[PDB]
């Protein structure tokens, strides 16, 4: 865990704007 | 009489005050500033003696802590300087070769030293040793 | 009760003025705390830190009946506290020296020679136009004993007193007369002075 | 001491002449005089390792203008540095051969400095670029003999993007002290290929390579046109001069855009974010962007007239962007914004800072003199704060008073009353004038204004020239409105400012009144007494030909000062 | 934590508490203090300044600090409502004229915020004059059962004889201390 | 230091 | 247009000086000192001073001032850039800005000095590009500088692929005494500590209410930032373009991007304290604070600053959750509450003595302060929607962030 909220994984790129 | 006081070192840090005249608490603070920015941009060779606002402000440090006094110009400039070597002849019998360091804790005696000795900014015992002994005396009371 | 050599080192260790202004208000919190509980046994360190934290540059307001409270007191170490720190913090634009007249008058009677020495020496220090007016009674009688250590601190405190009342000068002439023999040269200045000041 | 320094620098253990070089090193950085030992540390200078050379390099340029015989003897060993295969020794020997003053040193440095020029390691060109501006600087004779000038403009034509701007930023230099005789401009090409290298440039070449366009004077719109577009993504730049710079290319590209055209108005809707970023930076350069925001408010004040919550002070700001602020407020200040305006300026006169509660009475007052809407509420809040029983809020609210029952006192006639008792005690000359003026010019609404006149003649004659003029004045204004309560009034005044006033000016004023009265006292209402024109307010803004030329200074010492560049440097 | 050695203290007794010496001038406030230390009347000046002395009765420190009547001291009776438990009125009832002052001065005095937990103490001084009131008509007059939140008692002391302090000493205790 | 040095010296 | 940058100290003692031009004489800065005594005693006191012809302006750092002396008309803002890029190799390369490291880290410091700035002209500013020719503990100079990208060092190999972003919100708040909030912005903060394999260029991807509104979906929840700054990496002409946000993330943790909008939402935190100051009788300090931020979030170490009277001694405190004790240092009441839920109430009830004698000078209000920090919530709404990391060998990365709200100017104005 980490203080300040929890880091989350980030996506690649705009998948539903092609 | 001595219209005030004030032991400042060369740094510009105040070891000691004692003003016989009745100011106020920021004129007095501008003055004392005024007169240490004087006292430390004046030169060795100033005769010791400065005419600041119409007093005569002698200053002279026997160390690295200045002296400095306001006499009216009523009376022999001699004489405050006599006055200024026998106090702190007399402060260093009391103590026993008195230092800066001894001044600043030490400030209660010495201010208790300079009650006895000068009142109202004129002198109250004209010996050296009487005073020596009646300090003394006051202090062993407890 | 921190000591005062103590507030000194700690002062002494503060590099910045910010740090040694935040160290002047930490100790002056304690002090305020301590006064506010009425503290009587370590009155003396508290008075001796107000009063080096007044000279190092912090206001000493609240510390106005402490002194006042401490003059009135038994203890000698007391006493001379509350002296000092009228001599220091007091003066007559203060207003707070009104209540110090009832207390001079009533050490100026004592018996102890350094307690009225002290009190003389406040009186002469911080001389008021009113204190001067309701203490001129009391001065001319301790000007007449014959006290050597008592006349010096007479003859100072009847000059302090014609110098900030000219219209007392009046109540000095007999009191004076016939003094120039004395045989201490503290009280024979002490009466050149007073005659040169008349 | 210094016999076992030398001793140790002369000898042929590399441990002890490192450890001597570090002792001098710290001795001069400690204050030390060791101009006197630079002889014996040039034998010392040929050294393999780094270290010891880039010291000795050091103390040789803080000490070559000391000792200059003594710097004769490192020449060789510049020229033998200028040749190694180490790209960072040959750009250390070039920036030290450039950074000794001397003068018999630097003509000797011309060939090095033309070998290095063409130097394909772009560390060695950027550091000739820099000394060939050094030399041209110490000698621009020399510089323009050695004809360094076509490798210069060579070099923006070259690659490295980092050299190029260094180039670039080195014949600015040059030609900012030229004379401007063989400018160093360029055509649209030049400033197309400066361009394409600004995407490419450093945090510090982006500054060298706008400040090339700054001196460029556009001649169409195609070409402002694509100098704005290209600037545009100069604005989203994290560095704050960065962004100044781009802003300031912005508003000089202006001068040759066409309003009619969309391309004003995006440039104008696309500048506001950026203040109002550049206004969050740190507070050293809070003054800096208030002193651009009051260069730029003046010439194009439509871009920030909605940025007014921004513009409120912090708690924690500092003084010198406190003061700012007020300013800021002041100009941007309008009818739309008018209670906010004086809701900030009641929140700052509750502070401590005399100062600042004169700069925020000042304000108020300006605030209130530019927009006549607000008039009744600017009143208010002088007769509270003057109620506010403050001693120099007192005296800032009756000068504020003084100065709007000149501009406005139509109207100012309800206030009187309030005013007549208002703690005239007060011995502050702005404050007391002012009081004094305003009695005589409205002793209509107040019964008791020869009462009060009274109490300021005790001392007339040693209170002041400026009180005493206006005594006199107030004195004759009554004596002429209501002479029946005040004929003994301006008798008495004639009396102690004519015949016991020694003041010139004072002593022909009560002359002329005199013989004013005893002319025709009919006329004197006609001739004291009469309607004044409009008063003309002083105009804060500069005057066009200045914002102009500041336009083109931006970022400088001549706009943070709002001088010219020629009225502060020596 | 603990408190047995509170518990031990207050077997034998601890509680001190405080109290005060407000009247107007020439009230007998010096002479009752002197009375109540001491147990003589001691002729003294005007309290110029103040006088603080303690009273040891019923194991408690009763701590009195007399103030004078003076006009200019007047307005310092706020600095002793500063650390005050107790306050003790001293009523001048040889003095009509001086009567409506006192009631002033003492309505004054009453009406701050900070001196509310502070019990009313009417003493009667100088009662040994015919014309004297009683303990009711000086009350009734100066309205002491108008004092809302206020425990007011009347207590008739002779400076010259001194009858009536142990009255009052008791009824002060009773008020201070509500315990056994 | 400066400080710890007599005033006087005697 | 710097002359000669120096590095004095709080004794007035330049602890290190660095000529760039020479035309301004060593000696100017001995009346340095004077003049700023006197600008400070007076009011006057500014980070640009002049001492006749010649300007010194500088900053005060953590223990001494970086003052660099002028001459000519140079750009203040360039002077300025330059000294914050200086402050930041500084405390990159030691970590701690004091005397002790000036006296004992001058060999490195020399070189640093004469390497970043050349006749008043920096060329060099990046710490993690500088560290590879300029060490404490010498090669050729890389070829990143020389190259266009100075700001990725090539070559970087790690085991692992992973990139730390940090999401971090500055909830700003002026409220007027009145009760209303004057200025109240958000300042987004998109901090990345990035750590991966040679030099990727990263593809920032986001719900940004232009690029919705461009693509066509400008109907969901859409972050409207009114100012974005970019890094270095961050190509300006991408984002003008087609709000394209393409760079080579650096090699450590930098700041990315920092979005700069105005709220116009409800504060999180609602404080209602009143002040029932008798005269100098007592005081009363009925201060409630209402978390008007959502339930599912706690404000981890809240701490409203409550500015007490300087002068107050002797104060109890009745509050209902959360530890509140008074500094006499600060003299203020710190409310400090170690986990605050959304929607939370907290009553706080402060009585504290004051002394009879009155102040000689006023001491005015300072604003109360509320340091709330409620982690993993976005208040502005903006979500990461993408981060194309490529790489021409290359790999598979593991992109990471996270989202931390935090009190910035967060102050509230006394009655
Ligand atoms: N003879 C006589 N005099 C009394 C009696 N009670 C009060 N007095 C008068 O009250 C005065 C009391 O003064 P003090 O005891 O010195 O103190 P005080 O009452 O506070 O008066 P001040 O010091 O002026 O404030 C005396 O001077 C008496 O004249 C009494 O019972 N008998
Ligand atoms: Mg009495």
């Amino acid at each position: 865990d980490r203080k300040g909220g929890s880091y989350s994984q980030a996506a690649g790129s705009d998948s539903a704007q092609s | 009489m001595i219209h005030f006081i004030l032991l400042f070192s060369r740094q510009g840090k105040l070891r000691l005050q004692k003003w016989y005249i009745t100011l106020p608490d920021k004129e007095r603070k501008k003055i004392t500033r005024e007169i240490v920015q004087i006292i430390l941009s004046r030169g060795h060779r100033t005769s010791s003696f400065v005419d600041w606002k119409e007093l005569k402000l002698v200053y002279k440090r026997y160390a690295s802590l200045y002296f400095c006094c306001a006499i009216e110009n009523q009376d022999n400039e001699l004489l405050t300087l006599e006055i200024v070597h026998r106090y702190v002849e007399l402060l260093d019998k009391y103590f026993g070769n008195v230092c800066e360091l001894d001044i600043i804790f030490n400030f209660e005696k010495a201010y208790f030293i300079l009650d006895e000795f000068i009142i109202g900014g004129e002198i109250q015992e004209t010996s050296k040793k009487i005073a020596v002994k009646a300090i003394e005396d006051s202090d062993m009371l407890q | 009760p921190i000591r005062l050599r103590e507030l000194i080192r700690t002062i002494r260790t503060a590099r910045t003025q910010a740090e040694e202004r935040e160290m002047i208000q930490k100790e002056c919190a304690a002090i305020r705390s301590s006064f506010r509980e009425e503290d009587n046994t370590y009155r003396c360190r508290n008075v001796a830190k107000l009063l080096y934290m007044h000279m190092l540059g912090y206001p000493a307001h609240f510390g106005q009946l402490e002194c006042l409270k401490l003059i009135a007191s038994q203890k000698f170490t007391d006493k001379r506290i509350g002296y000092l720190g009228a001599m220091l913090l007091l003066d007559e634009r203060q207003d707070v020296h009104l209540l110090m007249t009832n207390c001079i008058k009533n050490d100026l009677n004592h018996s102890t020679q350094f307690v009225q020495g002290l009190a003389l020496c406040t009186l002469g220090c911080m001389g008021s136009s009113e204190m001067c007016r309701d203490l001129a009674g009391e001065v001319e009688k301790l000007l007449k004993t014959s006290n050597s250590y008592l006349r010096k601190k007479a003859a100072l405190c009847a000059v302090h007193v014609i110098r900030k009342v000219p219209e007392l000068m009046e109540m000095f002439l007999p009191a004076t007369k016939n003094l120039l023999n004395e045989k201490n040269h503290g009280v024979l200045h002490t009466s050149v002075v007073l005659l040169t000041e008349m | 001491e210094i016999f076992e320094l030398k001793a140790e620098l002369n000898s042929d253990k590399k441990e002890k002449k490192k450890e001597a070089v570090k002792k001098v090193i710290a001795s001069m950085t400690v204050g030390k005089d060791v101009s006197a030992l630079f002889p014996d540390v040039v034998n010392c200078m040929q050294t393999d390792n780094l270290e010891l050379k880039k010291l000795v390099y050091l103390y040789l340029m803080n000490y070559a203008k000391s000792q200059p015989d003594m710097a004769i003897m490192a020449v060789n060993t510049f020229v033998k540095d200028c040749e190694d295969p180490n790209p960072l020794i040959r750009a250390l020997a070039v920036r030290t051969m450039g950074c000794i003053r001397v003068d018999k040193i630097t003509e000797y440095l011309c060939e090095p400095l033309r070998k290095c020029l063409k130097d394909e390691d772009p560390y060695v060109r950027k550091t000739a670029a820099v000394c060939v501006a050094k030399l041209h600087d110490i000698n621009a004779q020399l510089v323009e003999d050695q004809g360094f000038l076509d490798t210069l403009k060579d070099l923006i034509s070259d690659s490295n993007p980092m050299v190029v701007a260094n180039a670039v930023a080195a014949l600015s230099e040059i030609a900012e002290s030229h004379p401007s005789s063989n400018l160093l401009d360029l055509n649209p090409q030049s400033i197309n290929k400066l361009l394409t290298a600004l995407n490419e440039c450093t945090e510090w070449g982006q500054i060298f390579i706008l400040d090339c366009l700054a001196n460029y004077m556009p001649k169409d719109d195609r070409e402002a046109q694509s100098i704005c577009e290209r600037v545009t993504p100069r604005l989203s730049h994290a560095n704050s001069a960065v962004v100044l710079s781009a802003v300031k290319v912005l508003m000089k590209f202006m001068e040759m855009l066409s309003k009619d055209l969309d391309y004003y108005g995006t440039l104008l809707k696309k500048l506001a974010p950026p203040l109002v970023t550049l206004l969050s930076a740190e507070p050293e350069l809070q003054y800096v962007a208030l002193r651009n925001i009051n260069l730029i408010v003046q010439k194009r004040p439509e871009i920030l007239k909605h940025e007014m919550k921004v513009f409120f002070v912090k708690y924690n700001d500092p003084i010198y962007v406190k003061l700012e602020k007020l300013d800021i407020m002041i100009r941007l200040a309008s009818q739309a914004n008018i209670a906010q305006v004086l809701a900030e300026l009641r929140e700052y006169a509750t502070e401590v800072d005399v100062d600042f509660v004169r700069k925020a009475v000042r304000a108020i007052g300006r605030c209130a003199i530019k927009v006549e809407q607000s008039a009744e509420r600017c009143v208010s809040t002088l007769l509270d704060l003057i109620q506010t029983k403050v001693n120099y809020v007192v005296q800032e609210a009756i000068v504020v008073i003084k100065d709007i029952f000149r501009k406005y006192p139509n109207k100012y006639e309800s206030v009187i009353a309030t005013l007549c008792e208002n703690l005239d005690s007060l011995d502050e000359p702005e404050a007391r004038a002012a009081m004094i003026w305003i009695v005589g010019e409205y002793a209509e609404r107040i019964d008791n204004a020869d009462e009060l006149l009274e109490s300021f003649l005790e001392g007339f004659h040693d209170k002041s020239t400026q009180v005493q003029l206006q005594l006199l004045t107030a004195i004759v204004k009554l004596f002429l409105k209501k002479p029946t309560e005040t004929q003994e009034l301006v008798q008495q005044v004639l009396s102690l400012a004519t015949q016991d006033s020694d003041n010139p000016d004072l002593r022909d004023r009560g002359y002329i009144y005199w013989r004013l009265l005893s002319t025709d006292p009919v006329a004197a209402k006609e001739v004291v007494l009469a309607e004044k024109p409009l008063i003309s307010e002083e105009t804060d803004l500069i005057e066009p030909t200045l914002l102009d030329e500041l336009i083109c200074y931006i970022g400088t010492l001549a706009s943070v000062y709002h001088k010219p560049p020629s009225a502060f440097v020596e | 934590g603990n408190i047995f050695a509170n518990l031990f203290k207050g077997l034998f007794g601890k509680k001190e508490m405080r109290i005060l010496m407000v009247g107007l001038d020439a009230a007998g406030k010096t002479t009752i203090l002197y009375k109540l230390k001491l147990g003589e009347i001691v002729t003294t000046i005007p309290t110029i300044g103040f006088n603080v002395e303690t009273v040891e009765y019923k194991n408690i420190s009763f701590t009195v600090w007399d103030v004078g009547g003076q006009d200019k001291i007047r307005p310092l009776w706020r600095h002793y409502f500063q650390n005050t438990q107790g306050l003790i009125f001293v009523v001048d009832s040889n003095d009509r004229e001086r009567v409506n002052e006192a009631r002033e001065e003492l309505m004054r005095m009453l009406a701050e915020d900070e001196l509310r937990d502070a019990v009313l103490l009417v003493f009667a001084n100088k009662q040994d004059l015919p014309n004297a009131m009683n303990a009711a008509e000086i009350t009734d007059k100066l309205g002491l059962h108008s004092l809302r939140h206020r425990n007011w008692y009347i207590q008739a002391t002779c400076a010259t004889s001194g009858d009536g302090l142990y009255e009052g000493l008791d009824w002060l205790s009773n008020q201070l201390r509500n315990q056994k | 230091k400066g400080e710890n040095t007599s005033l006087l010296h005697p | 247009s710097a002359s000669a940058v120096y590095v004095l100290d709080l004794k007035g003692k330049v602890l290190i000086c660095r000529n760039y031009r020479g035309d301004v004489d060593m000696s100017e800065v001995e009346h340095f000192m004077p003049i700023l005594m006197e600008k400070e005693e007076e009011g006057m006191l500014s980070p640009i001073l002049a001492h006749g012809g010649v300007r010194f302006m500088w900053i005060k750092h953590n223990n001494l001032y970086l003052v660099a002396t002028s001459k000519k008309n140079a750009c203040v803002s360039l002077v300025f850039s330059f000294l914050y890029k200086v402050v930041q190799v500084f405390s990159e390369y030691f970590k701690e800005l004091e005397e002790e490291s000036i006296r004992d880290n001058f060999v490195i410091i020399y070189e640093l000095l004469d390497e970043l700035m050349d006749f008043g002209y920096p060329q060099t500013t990046d710490s993690k590009i500088l560290q590879e020719y300029i060490t404490q503990e010498a090669p050729r100079p890389p070829a990143t500088v020389t190259n266009a990208v100075s700001w990725r060092s090539e070559g970087i190999k790690y085991r692992k692929n992973e990139v730390f972003l940090d999401v971090i919100e500055a909830v700003n708040l002026l409220v007027s005494a009145n009760g209303n909030v004057l200025r109240s912005e958000i300042v987004g903060s998109i901090k990345m500590r990035v750590f991966l394999s040679g030099m990727p260029e990263l593809r920032l991807g986001l719900n940004d209410k232009v690029l919705f509104d461009n693509t066509g979906r400008g109907k969901s929840k859409s972050v409207e930032l009114e100012d974005v700054k970019f890094h270095q990496c961050v190509r300006l002409s991408r984002f003008e373009n087609d709000r394209t946000i393409s760079f080579i993330p650096p090699d450590g943790e930098f700041e990315l991007m920092s979005y700069r909008l105005n709220t116009h939402v409800k504060p999180l935190i609602w404080i209602e304290s009143v002040i029932e100051k008798h005269s100098h009788s007592r005081i009363e300090y009925m201060v409630k604070a209402k978390s008007q931020f959502k339930r599912r979030s706690t404000a981890n170490n809240v701490e409203i600053h409550i500015p007490v009277p300087n002068d107050a001694d002797s104060p109890k405190f009745k509050t209902t959750v959360g530890s509140v004790k008074w500094v006499p240092e600060n003299s203020e009441i710190v409310w400090s509450v170690k986990s605050f839920p959304g929607g939370k109430e907290y009553l706080m009830r402060a009585h504290f003595g004051l002394p009879s004698v009155e102040a000689e000078d006023k001491e005015g209000k300072p604003p109360i302060s509320v340091k709330f920090e409620i982690p993993y919530f976005t208040t502005s709404g903006i979500q990461v929607r993408y981060l194309k990391i490529i790489e021409k060998s290359g790999y598979q990365a593991l992109p990471w962030v996270r989202y931390i709200t935090q009190n910035g100017d967060y102050q509230l104005r006394t009655q």
